[PDB]
RNA sequence: AAUUGAAGAGUUUGAUCAUGGCUCAGAUUGAACGCUGGCGGCAGGCCUAACACAUGCAAGUCGAACGGUAACAGGAAGAAGCUUGCUUCUUUGCUGACGAGUGGCGGACGGGUGAGUAAUGUCUGGGAAACUGCCUGAUGGAGGGGGAUAACUACUGGAAACGGUAGCUAAUACCGCAUAACGUCGCAAGACCAAAGAGGGGGACCUUCGGGCCUCUUGCCAUCGGAUGUGCCCAGAUGGGAUUAGCUAGUAGGUGGGGUAACGGCUCACCUAGGCGACGAUCCCUAGCUGGUCUGAGAGGAUGACCAGCCACACUGGAACUGAGACACGGUCCAGACUCCUACGGGAGGCAGCAGUGGGGAAUAUUGCACAAUGGGCGCAAGCCUGAUGCAGCCAUGCCGCGUGUAUGAAGAAGGCCUUCGGGUUGUAAAGUACUUUCAGCGGGGAGGAAGGGAGUAAAGUUAAUACCUUUGCUCAUUGACGUUACCCGCAGAAGAAGCACCGGCUAACUCCGUGCCAGCAGCCGCGGUAAUACGGAGGGUGCAAGCGUUAAUCGGAAUUACUGGGCGUAAAGCGCACGCAGGCGGUUUGUUAAGUCAGAUGUGAAAUCCCCGGGCUCAACCUGGGAACUGCAUCUGAUACUGGCAA
């Protein structure tokens, strides 16, 4: 409807199209860890945990998942390599 | 932000403002805080026309508070004793 | 808003005259008070107990020139105030201006004085009362403006203020036509014969 | 110190967990009687130590599960 | 000083006393209707169709973030009529600025409505497992690069709405890289994580002579605090129905995984078989809740229009996206009903914002003026926006104030009505006479709501700088929608200004005439069938008064649900009689506890409202200062007589 609401409905496009890759990326990351530790692999989750690290720190830096999620992964991502190291 | 400002609330043509520590989104004549003093900007040419806390004023700028451009001035009218 | 009509029918329904015509000459001789209120106003009414309580609150209400609602809150006024609800409502009622400046001799009838403060012919400390219900404090000086100081009336009527008698709650001085409402009248110092008790039954009821 | 209430256990089978019946004693508003009332509460404790018909001190936690924001801190008078 | 507070009557009977219902007298209202209507002040105004909506406004702003120039006005340069001295035209964003665009912030506030919701809500009191844009304090960082994409241009699809394709460009847009803590994870060792510039001014130096460089202001990032706001939990309280007694399988709990900002069946797998319920679950009807309002002596009863706090909703049903915050009134998506446009392929809309329409209804307002004030958004500011708000318009809808004159005046005039025809009454009423001008009308004068903001100085601070900026004084023009304002003065003349109900008893106030169980009246008792104080008219009176009556609704009276504060032999009312569970109550003495109870303290019980003492509007209504109050809850400290617990 005829405003400035029509410039919020393309940036918020812009943005869903944006968020929506880079929140796509950090749980195919996320997904490689518990997809590794679903597999007794002690190193490999250890390789794909680091891996995951900086992204999930960033995307919680960058404002689009609220660092204490962020937190909870790598959290419980440890508690689940030292439940199988 | 909380806002130092002035509320009306007297009859018509007559105001009588009210100055409180309101959140600065709400209404004006709505939630408050604490009030703080008042603004009489008639009252007679008696005694007082305003009375306003000054203690309780510096509390809340030094707890992060604005002020608006009346209370300034009214401040600056009352500025310690006159 | 204000009666407007027959006084002197309204001080022969109460039987005691009400000082609605004070005037030039002196009682009545033309009113055939006691005789005939209306057409069948030589029947003695047999009267009820509401009937003395309201002829009373009438008596008091005719005196004074007030209608009910303003009545009304002068009692509701008089029995919120501490003390005696019938002394307070007469204070109420003898604080009025128009009442005043009728003790003062500034007018014949309270009619009269009430036409003094309606035409801005009065102030109070001064600064000008145009109404007729302005409640007048003690230590209070109430006088006559430069217009209508000197016309003929209020002359008139304080020559009729001295074959009354002489309030002790003023200072009623007719040379500078100011005076200076004291104190609050005392119960006792006013009219001795209008009976609160049966206006403060009536109100409640 | 602690706000605590105390109460006796009503029932106890469950996991891990108990509920706890309080009786508050209270005035009523029209009539001016003292009369008996009760507040079922479901209460958490660790190693589920008290038993049926116990007495046992009670604080406020957060919340445990549903309603259960209640756990232990004494079991008394256990007395059968 | 803050509770000075309580009325009855009519009607059962031939009469009585009691019981008992019905009814009246009071106060109130978002009121409507009937008759009447002068002025002002302050308030209030779709209670019904959460029905459908024409039209106009209700949310924009910033160039001191960025590419840029669509206009407007200048500047520079060129050419021309050339009056060689002024105009016309053109290239240049060069400048003040600015359409469109990117970007930041706001559109989650403000404003509306009460549909749903009987307890995921509200009120009161506790709590822990939290997030928090703008605002503030502290500590520090703010280095070095890259790829794009709008706008723009060129085609192109489409009736339109709206797109598509190919190139060009910027940033405080976006992305890496470095850097790394008193930050995140980890027991540690360690691992890992960010950023953005812009503006004002300037001595010297270096200029690729655009600017580097210095300084100030402002912005960015990280962490820890604060304030505000929000999310979550618990206990108690907050309608009616038992002619609704069983309800519940993610249901109740546990373990582990996931999820959220955060605890949690929030979600999933597995294990246990619980959980709620007669202290009323579940179902059904109704309903936004509160501060409060009305009534009441009070306790209560009814209610929750305005004003303020909270919740919920935004055509209907659902969903998420962006964001600090929404599952978003003037945003997105889908579906549906309706309405509209169409080239028939498809599109568009959402007044329960403010005015306004149509409809519904007994009923409820202007398609107004202004941002001058107060507040909000944006902005360094100027300022722009603001149907919030200030005001104005209409309406007796309420409350309050004032007016329609005042004094005199007996020939007790005339006329009306009654009359025992003597007179009485209307009635000092009118007329006459003498005064006054409120308000309305006319003409002058004229506060206050105006504080700020702008332009020059002077001083101080900062600094390399006597710039720039900030602060404080001083000076100069100014800033009012209301508004021919409030108010004051002058003019002319009583001149423009009184109705409505009632008169048998209750209930204040009476006769005549007309009608004759009719016409009709009525709240109850009841009037009217020929001399009606009850009907209709007249005279007279009574009550209220710019109002007055009727109707609807609430409380009172009603001690006719009785807690205060009732009853049960015969008026209604003792189960047909017992036994007895849960419940209620419990002799007497001592000790302990202190739960009830009592006393004090602290925190809270929002502000307004009610109450008290004051203050300002000429008074009043109204506005307002301080207190009291909010009868409560929680915690701590005590007392231990009574009740309870425990022991004897």
């Amino acid at each position: 409807n005829i405003k400035s609401a029509k410039k919020r409905a393309i940036q918020s496009e812009k943005a869903r199209k944006h968020n929506a890759s880079r929140r796509s990326m950090m749980r195919t990351f996320i997904k490689k860890v518990y997809a590794a530790i679903e597999a007794g692999d002690k190193a490999a989750a250890q390789k794909a945990f680091n891996e995951m690290q900086p992204i999930v720190d960033r995307q919680a830096a960058k404002g689009l998942i609220h660092k204490n999620k962020a937190a909870r992964h790598k959290a419980n991502l440890t508690a689940q390599i030292n439940k199988l190291a | 932000m909380v806002t130092i400002r002035l509320a009306r609330h007297g009859a018509k043509k007559r105001p009588f403002y009210q100055v409180v520590v309101a959140d600065s989104r709400n209404a004006r004549n709505g939630r408050f805080i604490e009030r703080v003093g008042f603004f009489n900007p008639i009252a007679s040419e008696k005694e007082e026309g305003t009375r306003l806390d000054l203690d309780r004023i510096a509390h809340w700028v030094g707890q992060g508070a604005t002020i608006s451009d009346r209370v300034a001035a009214l401040i600056k009218e009352v500025n310690k004793a006159a | 808003a204000r009666y407007l009509g027959p006084k002197l029918k309204l001080s022969r329904r109460e039987g005691t005259d009400l000082f609605l015509k004070s005037g030039v000459r002196a009682i009545d001789t033309k009113c055939k008070i006691e005789q005939a209120p209306g057409q069948h106003g030589a029947r003695k009414p047999r009267l009820s107990d509401y009937g003395v309580q309201l002829r009373e609150k009438q008596k008091v209400r005719r005196i004074y020139g007030v209608l009910e609602r303003q009545f009304r809150n002068y009692y509701k006024e008089a029995a919120r105030l501490k003390g005696n609800t019938g002394e307070n409502l007469l204070a109420l009622l003898e604080g009025r201006l128009d009442n005043v400046v009728y003790r003062m001799g500034f007018g014949a009838t309270r009619a009269e004085a009430r036409q003094l403060v309606s035409h801005k012919a009065i102030m109070v400390n001064g600064r000008v009362v145009n109404i007729a219900s302005y409640q007048v404090s003690p230590n209070d000086v109430v006088s006559i403006r430069e217009k209508a100081k000197k016309q003929s009336r209020v002359k008139a009527a304080l020559e009729l203020a001295e074959q009354r008698e002489k309030p002790t709650w003023l200072e009623v001085d007719a040379g500078k036509m100011e005076g200076t409402f004291k104190r609050k009248p005392e119960r006792s110092d006013l009219s001795a014969d209008i009976n609160e008790h049966l206006i403060v039954e009536l109100y409640s009821k | 110190k602690i706000r605590t209430l105390q109460g006796r256990v009503v029932s106890d089978k469950m996991e891990k967990s108990i509920v706890v019946a309080i009786e508050r004693f209270v005035k009523h508003p029209i009539y001016g009687k003292f009369i008996k009332r009760t507040t079922k509460l479901h209460v958490h404790d660790e190693n589920n130590e008290c038993g049926i018909g116990d007495v046992v001190e009670i604080r406020e936690c957060r919340p445990l599960s549903k309603t259960k924001s209640w756990t232990l801190v004494r079991v008394v008078e256990k007395a059968v």
